[PDB]
């Protein structure tokens, strides 16, 4: 089952701009991620993690991004924050499980890696599960933008900064969460029972 | 969608990109501290000047916001500090003339003695050395002096404020809270309350020091007169500390230094920061960093690499801290560490304050925070269970006094001179004093308040006051005052939660989470809410008090009053040397 091309890729895209990859008809063998001591944080919320190996899906997707270290906390049913209301939203009764390790080596360059961005400024917050590329400049106020931003008139994705010196809170951390959906079509994704 | 919001936004927008200016600006300033080359200077110099250049634009663009119809405290707060004009509301040559002076002041200050007057005993030299000083410095700073007082007024007043002292004062300015308040003009009350509870205690180490320089120095000093100041042990005064030679109670009992068991027990500069390290968490703060252990320079690179050897406590922002210091194997370096460690802690404790609320609830703080973990890291029973020191020292009462007066000859001695030459230059800049009679009248508080006498006679085209480092190169000088008594102000508070039994100059916090707690509650606020509510949470009071100290010195000064009793207590301004 294509892991390998999810977990140890060489590039992760923006938080904006979350990859979705649809996994189907293969045999999953969860226990070799989960015994694998690399990952800052592996949390499970509908099910437990152990008996992922014994269980059946249809649908399970996986979705790669890019983010800080003190942000991870955010990617969690109803919380809150930036990333949380604008970039990526999670439904409250949400099943699967996130896996979020640090990536300083790859992922920070010495004069500083630009290429990660994050949304900042939005009208709404984020149904779950809805992606936005959009590039409009925000309007602040009441006065016609037009276009170019002038006074109030914000450019909505910013960049992070990378630098390998930074600390913990502060270095790129890549974060995968598998989705498990569940219906009554067949099944797509078991484990070697 | 009202004012509010708008300021919101922009603000959030604006500490994005001041925090990565910023955190660049200060790698470009560590590297060129590191190594000094001529690049680093040309990367430092680009790095400033896009910093300056941001900010004026952002200052620019805020002052729009009219405050007026803010509602919340902390973006009211961080507006504040946004909107000030600064020197902007010259005009062009005006601001290009007051530049001019500043800068010629500071480098004919620095371009011009301080072991002719540490280490000599020759009444004749010092005072040559004195007279050559003054004579060849404030005769030329004085117009300069004279011009920039006037262009710092002006700029005063178009910031609505009533002269440059007011803006001085600005700092300790809290309003719209109500019970914290604090009014720019308290600040000359409480300062000239404390003063007057602190002068007794001023007189008898006076009458202690002259009679002690009598014997020093015969025939050149009156038992009831004042001290001359070219035998005070520095070039201004400013401290006393190298008279402890000659003012030593008794003198046939060394004083406690612990750098020979460094030595023999093969210490280095790694080992004194883990003990810092283990001090500070055995208090109850967060352990350090591993980006503090690799990203820090502890040691002298060499003789290929030249780097500047003041110890400094660097944070640049984005979880980063460091620490420049050359350290060498003594006992003055461990203090030293113990102090800039504090810094750093202090820095940590608000890492997740906004970046313009990244500081000190005043411009007192810090070095106070530092200073009490020097002295409760100085006290023997530290020394004693770290295992330098021999575990059988059973202490005598006459080290205690030799301990009490060494630090009194540089704590108490110098709170006079700063609120001298504090209240000369409010005077000055409110225009009481007139420009003919400045200096005259200089010397009258120096008879008045601390009680030195001009060995020689000064007209009014001499500028002494302008002599001073801090003087000259425009600082503020009373954040040396108000800090000398929140040091003690906090000691006190964290040693009765430390459960201490005894007299409080033989303190130590160490294993008392308590007292840790109690200071970290302080130290997590940063400059979001008013300094009198930071000082409420540690102390129980909202205004600076003097009794602490006075309970740390008071052994001293009951054996002073038993010593000095067929001398004579106070001064008289008609004597004179010329
Ligand atoms: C990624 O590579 C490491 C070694 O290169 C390997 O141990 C690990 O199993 C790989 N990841 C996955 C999901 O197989
Ligand atoms: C300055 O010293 C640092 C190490 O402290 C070194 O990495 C750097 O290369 C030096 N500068 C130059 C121009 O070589
Ligand atoms: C001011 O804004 C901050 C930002 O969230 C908020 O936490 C605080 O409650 C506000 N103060 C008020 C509403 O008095
Ligand atoms: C700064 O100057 C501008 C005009 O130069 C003025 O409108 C504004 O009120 C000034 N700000 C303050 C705080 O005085
Ligand atoms: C840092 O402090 C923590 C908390 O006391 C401790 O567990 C850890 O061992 C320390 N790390 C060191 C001393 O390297
Ligand atoms: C603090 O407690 C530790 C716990 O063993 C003890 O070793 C030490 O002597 C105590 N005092 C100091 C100043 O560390
Ligand atoms: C120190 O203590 C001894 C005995 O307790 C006493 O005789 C001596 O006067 C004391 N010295 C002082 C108080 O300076
Ligand atoms: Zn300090």
């Amino acid at each position: 089952c294509p892991f390998g091309e999810v977990f140890n890729a060489t590039r992760f895209a923006s938080v904006y701009a979350w990859n979705r990859k649809r996994i189907s008809n293969c045999v999953a063998d969860y226990s070799v991620l989960y015994n694998s001591t690399s990952f800052s944080t592996f949390k499970c919320y509908g099910v437990s993690p152990t008996k992922l190996n014994d269980l059946c899906f249809t649908n399970v997707y996986a979705d790669s991004f890019v983010i800080r270290g003190d942000e991870v906390r955010q990617i969690a049913p109803g919380q809150t924050g930036k990333i949380a209301d604008y970039n990526y939203k999670l439904p409250d009764d949400f099943t699967g499980c996130v896996i979020a390790w640090n990536s300083n080596n790859l992922d920070s360059k010495v004069g500083g890696n630009y290429n990660y961005l994050y949304r900042l400024f939005r009208k709404s917050n984020l149904k779950p599960f809805e992606r936005d590329i959009s590039t409009e400049i925000y309007q602040a106020g009441s006065t016609p933008c037009n276009g170019v931003e002038g006074l109030n008139c914000y450019f909505p994705l910013q960049s992070y900064g990378f630098h390998p010196t930074y600390g913990v809170g502060y270095q790129p951390y890549r974060v995968v969460v598998l989705s498990f959906e569940l219906l009554n079509a067949p099944a797509t994704v078991c484990g070697p029972k | 969608s009202t004012i509010e919001e708008q300021a919101k936004t922009f603000l959030d927008k604006f500490n994005h990109e001041a925090e990565d200016l910023f955190y660049q600006s200060s790698l470009a300033s560590w590297n060129y501290n590191t190594n000094i080359t001529e690049e680093n200077v040309q990367n430092m110099n680009n790095a400033g000047d896009k910093w300056s250049a941001f900010l004026k634009e952002q200052s620019t663009l805020a002052q729009m916001y009219p405050l007026q119809e803010i509602q919340n405290l902390t973006v009211k707060l961080q507006l504040q500090a946004l909107q000030q004009n600064g020197s902007s509301v010259l005009s062009e040559d005006k601001s290009k003339r007051l530049n001019t002076i500043l800068n010629t002041m500071s480098t004919i200050y620095s371009t011009g003695l301080n072991e002719i007057m540490a280490n000599s005993l020759d009444y004749n030299e010092r005072l040559w050395a004195w007279e050559s000083w003054r004579s060849e410095v404030g005769k030329q700073l004085r117009p300069l002096y004279e011009e920039y007082v006037v262009l710092k007024n002006e700029m005063a007043r178009a910031n609505h404020y009533e002269d440059y002292g007011d803006y001085w004062r600005g700092d300790y300015e809290v309003n719209g809270v109500d019970g914290y308040d604090y009014s720019r003009g308290q600040l000359i009350e409480d300062v000239e309350h404390t003063f007057e509870e602190i002068k007794p205690l001023y007189e008898h180490l006076h009458a202690y020091v002259r009679a002690k320089l009598m014997n020093a120095y015969p025939s050149y000093i009156s038992p009831i007169g004042c001290l001359p100041a070219h035998l005070l042990g520095d070039m201004w005064g400013r401290f006393w500390t190298n008279l402890y030679s000659l003012t030593v109670p008794f003198g046939q009992k060394p004083n406690i230094d612990v750098t020979d068991a460094m030595v023999d027990q093969a210490w280095d500069a790694q080992r004194i920061f883990k003990e810092a390290e283990k001090f500070f968490v055995s208090v109850g703060l967060p352990n350090m960093t591993q980006g503090f252990w690799e990203n820090s320079m502890l040691t002298d690179p060499g003789n290929v690499q030249k780097a500047v050897c003041h110890p400094t406590a660097w944070d640049l922002g984005k979880g980063d801290f460091r620490i420049l210091m050359c350290t060498k194997v003594t006992m003055d370096d461990f203090l030293t560490a113990h102090h800039e460690m504090g810094h750093i802690q202090y820095d940590m404790a608000y890492a997740a304050q906004p970046f313009l609320l990244r500081n000190g609830a005043n411009e007192g703080f810090h070095e106070a925070v530092g200073e009490i973990m020097s002295l409760s890291a100085a006290t023997p029973k530290h020394l004693k269970s770290i295992g330098l020191l021999s575990p059988d020292f059973q202490e005598d009462n006459e080290t205690e006094i030799n301990f009490l007066l060494k630090q009194a000859l540089t704590i108490v001695g110098t709170l006079p001179f700063t609120y001298m030459l504090e209240k000369w230059r409010w005077m000055v800049f409110k225009g009481e004093i007139p420009k003919d009679q400045w200096m005259k009248k200089w010397w009258e508080m120096k008879r008045e308040i601390v009680g030195v006498v001009e060995p020689v006679p000064h007209d009014e085209t001499y500028c002494d006051p302008a002599s001073l480092f801090h003087v000259s190169n425009d600082y503020s000088f009373i954040r040396y005052y108000t800090r000398t008594l929140y040091q003690f102000q906090f000691q006190e508070a964290l040693c009765q939660a430390a459960k201490h039994e005894g007299p409080l100059h033989k303190c130590d916090i160490s294993n008392s989470t308590e007292a840790g707690q109690k200071l970290f509650n302080m130290l997590r606020l940063g400059k979001s809410e008013p300094w009198t509510l930071a000082l409420e949470n540690v102390v129980g009071a909202k205004n600076m008090n003097v009794r602490p100290l006075l309970n740390y010195f008071e052994p001293l000064f009951t054996w002073l009053k038993d010593q000095n009793k067929n001398s004579f207590v106070g001064w008289s301004t008609d004597w004179s040397p010329y």
